């Protein structure tokens, strides 16, 4: 509840400041509106887009590597138990497996970034 | 009613569409109006100023063809699609209805061409999503004209 | 003669490549060299407060276009048209009607400080040194009108400071 | 389909001049770039035809503004060459001095602004302080800050003010220390290097066909110089040595600009040691105006003054092409003179106008983020390119 | 009486708004270098609060420096034309301020008035960085007397 | 829209000519010669035949297009250009 | 009289190429007038195009014709792309040219020997 009050405030001040920032410029002394805005023709900035697989793949590997990261995240709790052998075995095993994924993708044509 | 880029009339109708949807047409109809585009007016003034026999002669300007009913509102609202003031001073102002008296030198008596509403209306309106020219289906009220 | 760079043998021998893995890996050159040569910060910066202080200049500096006159002012300009004739921007105007005394001066002597490139040619060409580029740079008019000078404005510019210009000319006339 | 069409941007904070650009690309890679030049084109060459030699000279000052006394030297050498005159020795020496000083300017600018464009906000500041000292020299010399001519045909006029060469010496003393400070600021920086290493290389013969003349040919093989091979003035005598590079890598070109700054310090030094006290202008009264003391009190000096300003000296007809070494590379003017006062047709040669035409091939192999460095690396001013 | 509040607030939004005023540098030609020397350490801009940043949307005011050719002109007015409504134009250099050393031939536009309205004309070729700076300061002193709001109070 | 017919192609061509406003549909016959009868210009011809591509048509190059000059030539040219009966 | 003709030997192929060019324009008038968001109706724009062709209609020499065709495909080559802003494409139209009196006593009435 306490931190929820902090979230209620911190969401207010965001909202308030935003509102002030919208009022005052169109609450300003003189607001004048003329110029046309051409959405118009495709080559203004860039043109069109042939969205490329590289960036998307970066999102993907961000997923798989997340999953392995959070699967690894509880370890600081687990580093202390009555089975140490198994602990080391499967923690080194697990993040070693992460590094195996990375090593594979780094061996194939993936990444390499000039294309 | 003078019509143009930054003007206070048709732009106002474009901006009155907001909440409550009650600009006018309370009783409906009853409003005949003929907006005139601005450059025709100002050319009227400049010919009036540099042409003799424009002195001591009072006269008026006329929207050449349109002479629209309130169908204007839904037209200018139709084309350009869809995104401190005053009281019945203002809404009765815009609700004032007449073309008044025929005999007064209209336009050509001052020797200048007249502009129908359409094209210039597109120009000033702009807005919408801009990506399709389409048609826009001109109102063509011309009631009883 | 040719003395060329980057043609060298990088040593793949040991004790070079030691410091290469240290170099790539530990950023010592980057850190030490750069961060420190910026930590060179403490030297007193060079900045001058323009309202209250002004940078150096030279007796030959070129300001704005003051006309000059003799002691017991004669309107030193003879009207001889040279300053207009050599103007590389062509921006000058001279029209000279012989006045009451029979001596010749200019009716309208004009400049467009807009067009003016601030050569110095009109300062060299004047046989009597009537027009001289002022020391003062005093400007920033609010209208394109105000940058066009009558003979009158150029005179009043000359009256506003002369012993200034007299000091400069008296200094440098040995060079010209 | 794929590809794109992207466009320029109006300025980086230091931007000298504006180009547009159209690059047909692949995903974050540029297959075709087609720079649109001619954006800033003031039509000088048509103007020069309407103004006499003494008048048209500031055009040759400000067509390439950064390097200035060099362009001055180009046009002046052209009129002298075509006009059969030699300047007195001291004029030649002064002209050399400010020539290499100006070269120090355009190089320090090119390097620093090449940094500021890429990143690295500070070196621009450190060094352009010293550049301000340089203009502190010009202001004494010519009596104005930047565009002031101080160069004529038949030699320079208005020799140095008494006590100038002391200041010149003093700057030249520790400039070495400061440029070395830049060399620690860069050069083994993993960032700047690893950004520009192999980007935009060139084959020597290819550079010859594309006509690149400058730090291009220097840093890429093909050892060549106009300074060494075709000495155009006493600049022959003084000793110094030009750098080269074997990687053609655009990093070599950088380091070559640096070493040319250092060598410029050598040339400045030796020049300060060798200065003869002869005179300023030539002694021919009909080529160059007399000083005022002779002007007044003496008739023929007055006449040659008056006419030499109104009409200006007449140059015999002939077609010349002179070429000098300007900090952007080989610069030259092709003069065409009807026997007359005015010139007739003179087309300058902008090294940027050549080098710029090479982006098509040079940028073919690297994505746009380094097309930035590809443009900025070869010293270019879009005020000089257009003309 | 609220007019005291009026004038005071005027000196507030005005005081700040002028105290910063960080413009954009259009920088066509050799005036641009001199402008950079105004940005150099010696003459430094920052002392006066003017900040160096490039974008027409962030732009407080605009400095037209260099020669304005016919080909560039429309783009120039667009850069003017997406800008914070309060805005000011400072014409730098003999060229842009009415045509300078060209004023003739064809491609060059004569003055930047023919494109956008202008406030501070600073002559010089190039105007000495000190002179340009004096121009910016005088622009500030045009910002002082704006008295913009109390006429919105219509008295 | 079956395999096309004489009546079809004719109604189409005469139709698009009638939609074209610059020509006066007072007397327009299949035997008519444009610049002779209707007094058009070669430019007008080119624009027309362009409409003959954009509606129906689509195949026309220039060297064929220049010599049409009469609507029946449009008929037969498009006909044999596509399907025999 | 010798010559080095360019793309065509006789006025025939000239007329051919100009027919081609006018085809291109009549293709791309709508795409441009929609592309830069002009206020002109496609009909009007096309009419100005064919006008600009008709202005030069009196030429004979097919060298000249061919060169003019190079001009045309050049400018059209610039409008097919975005390299030319709304400005110039409008600049073909003259809105801001004041109407020039072409009748005598009006010209005499003002211009004093234009
Ligand atoms: C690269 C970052 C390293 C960070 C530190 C971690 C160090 C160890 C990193 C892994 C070694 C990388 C060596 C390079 C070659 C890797 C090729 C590869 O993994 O291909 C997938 C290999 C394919 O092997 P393969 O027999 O098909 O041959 C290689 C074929 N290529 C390279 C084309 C794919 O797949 C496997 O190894 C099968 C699944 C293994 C599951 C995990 C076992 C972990 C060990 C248990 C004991
Ligand atoms: C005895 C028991 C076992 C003990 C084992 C101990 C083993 C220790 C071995 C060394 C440990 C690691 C040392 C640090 C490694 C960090 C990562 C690294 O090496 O980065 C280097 C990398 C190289 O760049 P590059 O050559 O382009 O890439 C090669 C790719 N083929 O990237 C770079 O060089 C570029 C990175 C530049 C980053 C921007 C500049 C940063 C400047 C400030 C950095 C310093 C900040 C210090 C911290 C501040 C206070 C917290
Ligand atoms: S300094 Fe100015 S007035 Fe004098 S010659 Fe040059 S442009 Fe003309
Ligand atoms: S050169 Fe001197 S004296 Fe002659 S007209 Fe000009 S200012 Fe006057
Ligand atoms: S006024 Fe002078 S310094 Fe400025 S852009 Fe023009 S020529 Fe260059």
């Amino acid at each position: 509840m306490n931190l929820m009050i902090t979230l209620l405030t911190n969401f207010t001040l965001a909202t308030l400041l935003v509102t002030i920032a919208f009022w005052l410029p169109q609450l300003n002394v003189y607001s004048e509106k003329t110029s046309p805005y051409e959405c118009g023709f495709d080559p203004m900035g860039s043109a069109r887009l042939p969205f490329s697989m590289k960036f998307f793949l970066v999102a993907i590997t961000f997923l798989l590597f997340d999953l392995e990261i959070a699967l690894l995240l509880p370890l600081p709790w687990a580093s202390q138990t009555t089975n140490l052998n198994t602990m080391l075995t499967m923690a080194l095993l697990l993040i070693f497996l992460l590094a195996v994924s990375l090593a594979y993708e780094w061996t194939q044509k993936g990444l390499e970034w000039t294309e | 009613d003078i019509f143009g880029r930054e003007d206070r009339f048709l732009n106002y109708f474009a901006n009155i569409r907001w909440f409550g949807g009650v600009p006018l047409i309370s009783l409906g109809k009853k409003t005949v109006k003929q907006p005139v585009y601005i450059v025709d007016v100002t050319k009227g003034i400049i010919n009036a100023i540099k042409d003799p026999d424009a002195r001591g002669k009072t006269f008026a300007f006329v929207g050449p063809n349109r002479y629209l009913l309130f169908d204007l509102v839904q037209y200018v609202f139709a084309v350009a699609h869809r995104p401190p003031w005053t009281t019945r001073d203002k809404v009765e102002r815009i609700h004032t209805t007449d073309r008044t008296l025929p005999h007064l030198p209209g336009l050509e008596d001052l020797g200048v061409q007249a502009t129908p509403l359409e094209l210039k209306a597109i120009e000033v309106l702009r807005r919408h999503r801009t990506y399709r020219w389409l048609s826009s289906e001109i109102e063509d009220v011309q009631p009883a004209k | 003669t040719y003395k060329y760079v980057n043609l060298r043998e990088p040593s793949m021998d040991m004790k070079s490549v030691t410091d290469r893995a240290a170099q790539t890996l530990l950023w010592t050159e980057l850190i030490r060299g750069l961060g420190m040569t910026l930590s060179y910060l403490f030297r007193e910066p060079a900045t001058i407060n323009y309202p209250f202080e002004k940078g150096p200049l030279s007796p030959r500096f070129r300001g704005e276009h003051a006309l000059r006159r003799y002691p017991s002012g004669e309107e030193r300009c003879i009207a001889c048209k040279l300053c207009e004739a050599v103007c590389p921007a062509q921006a000058i105007t001279i029209e000279a009607e012989p006045r009451a005394d029979g001596s010749r001066r200019t009716t309208r002597y004009d400049i467009d400080m807009t067009k003016c490139i601030y050569c110095g040619f009109c300062q060299e060409a004047c046989p009597v040194d009537a027009i001289v580029e002022g020391p003062n740079f005093e400007f920033s008019t609010e209208t394109h009108e105000e940058l066009l000078y009558n003979k009158e404005k150029l005179l009043n510019n000359g009256d506003k400071w002369e012993a200034e210009i007299a000091a400069n000319i008296q200094a440098d006339y040995l060079y010209r | 389909v794929s590809n794109l069409t992207l466009n320029f941007g109006p300025q980086h904070p230091a931007a000298h001049g504006v180009l547009r650009l159209v690059m047909e690309l692949s995903g974050e890679m540029v297959r075709k770039c087609d720079p649109h030049i001619g954006l800033l084109h003031r039509g000088t060459e048509k103007l020069i035809e309407y103004k006499t030699y003494l008048q048209a000279l500031p055009y040759f000052d400000r067509l390439d503004y950064v390097s200035m006394m060099c362009n001055e030297q180009a046009y002046s050498l052209a009129v002298e060459k075509l006009l059969n005159i030699q300047p007195p020795p001291r004029a030649q020496w002064i002209r050399v001095l400010f020539g290499e000083i100006t070269r120090l300017l355009n190089h320090i600018m090119a390097v620093t602004t090449h940094a500021l464009d890429i990143g690295a906000m500070t070196p621009f500041f450190w060094m352009f302080e010293e550049r301000e000292k340089m203009f502190e020299f010009y202001e004494r010399v010519s009596g104005a800050r930047m565009h002031a001519a101080y160069v004529r045909p038949g030699g320079v006029h208005q020799d140095l003010p008494l006590g100038l060469m002391d200041d010149i010496y003093e700057f030249s003393k520790n400039f070495s220390l400061r440029i070395d400070e830049l060399e620690e600021m860069l050069t083994n920086n993993r960032i700047w290097r690893n950004r520009t290493v192999d980007i935009g290389v060139v084959t020597a013969e290819d550079a010859l066909n594309y006509g690149f003349s400058g730090v291009m040919l220097r840093g890429s093989g093909i050892q060549w110089d106009l300074r060494k091979t075709q000495p155009y003035d006493v600049y022959d005598q003084v000793e110094f040595d030009v750098p080269i590079g074997s990687r053609g890598d655009c990093y070599d070109r950088y380091l070559c600009r640096v070493e040319e700054m250092r060598q410029s310090i050598r040339i400045i030094s030796q020049c300060l040691n060798k200065m003869p006290p002869g005179e300023i202008k030539v002694d021919d009264a009909k080529v160059s105006p007399p000083k005022r003391a002779e002007m007044k009190t003496s008739m023929e000096s007055l006449i040659h003054h008056f006419k030499l300003y109104t009409e200006g000296y007449q140059v015999p007809p002939g077609a010349t092409y002179t070429a000098i070494e300007a900090p952007k590379g080989e610069f030259g003017v092709y003069l065409v003179s009807d026997g007359s006062s005015r010139p007739y047709r003179c087309k300058i040669k902008a090294p940027g106008f050549a080098h710029l035409a090479g982006l098509d091939k040079m940028s073919k192999g690297h994505m746009l983020a380094d097309v930035v460095a590809i443009i900025g690396t070869q010293d270019i001013v879009f005020g000089e390119v257009d003309r | 009486r609220g007019e005291y509040v009026v004038a005071k607030l005027d000196d507030l939004i005005n005081w700040a708004r002028r105290s910063s005023l960080w413009p954009m540098t259009f920088g066509l030609a050799c005036c641009a270098v001199e402008m950079m020397h105004m940005a150099a350490p010696r003459y430094d801009m920052d002392r006066f609060g003017v900040v160096f940043r490039a974008s027409p949307r962030q732009s407080d005011v605009m400095i037209v420096a260099g020669t304005l050719t016919n080909k560039m002109a429309p783009a120039l007015r667009k850069v003017y034309d997406q800008m914070p409504e309060p805005r000011y134009v400072v014409s730098m250099g003999s060229c842009a301020n009415g045509g300078g050393y060209y004023h003739y031939s064809y491609s060059v536009v004569r003055g930047c008035d023919r494109i956008v309205p202008v406030d501070i004309y600073v002559p010089g070729c190039p105007p000495t960085a000190e002179a340009l700076l004096y121009g910016i300061l005088q622009l500030q002193k045009k910002i002082k007397r704006e008295k913009r709001l109390r006429i919105w109070y219509r008295r | 829209a079956p395999p096309l017919t004489l009546e079809g192609i004719k109604d189409r061509v005469l139709y698009v000519l009638k939609l074209y406003d610059k020509i006066d549909p007072e007397k327009l016959s299949v035997n008519s010669h444009f610049m002779k009868d209707l007094g058009l210009d070669s430019l007008d011809q080119v624009e027309i035949i362009m409409a003959m591509e954009d509606e129906f048509g689509f195949e026309i190059p220039d060297i064929d297009a220049e010599k049409l000059m009469c609507p029946q030539e449009i008929v037969d040219y498009i006909a044999d250009k596509k399907d025999v009966y | 009289t010798s010559v080095k003709p360019i793309f065509s030997r006789d006025m025939n192929e000239a007329k051919r190429r100009v027919r081609e060019l006018y085809r291109a324009w009549y293709r791309e008038v709508p795409n441009t007038v929609h592309l830069f968001q002009l206020d002109i109706s496609v009909k009007q724009g096309r009419d100005k195009v064919r006008e600009m062709f008709k202005k030069n209609a009196h030429v004979t020499d097919p060298r000249v014709v061919d060169l003019l065709v190079i001009k045309g495909k050049m400018e059209l080559e610039e409008t097919i792309n975005v390299w030319k802003q709304r400005t110039h494409v409008m600049r073909f139209f003259h809105e801001t040219e004041a109407p020039r009196p072409k009748d005598f006593l009006s010209k005499f009435y003002v211009g004093h020997d234009p």
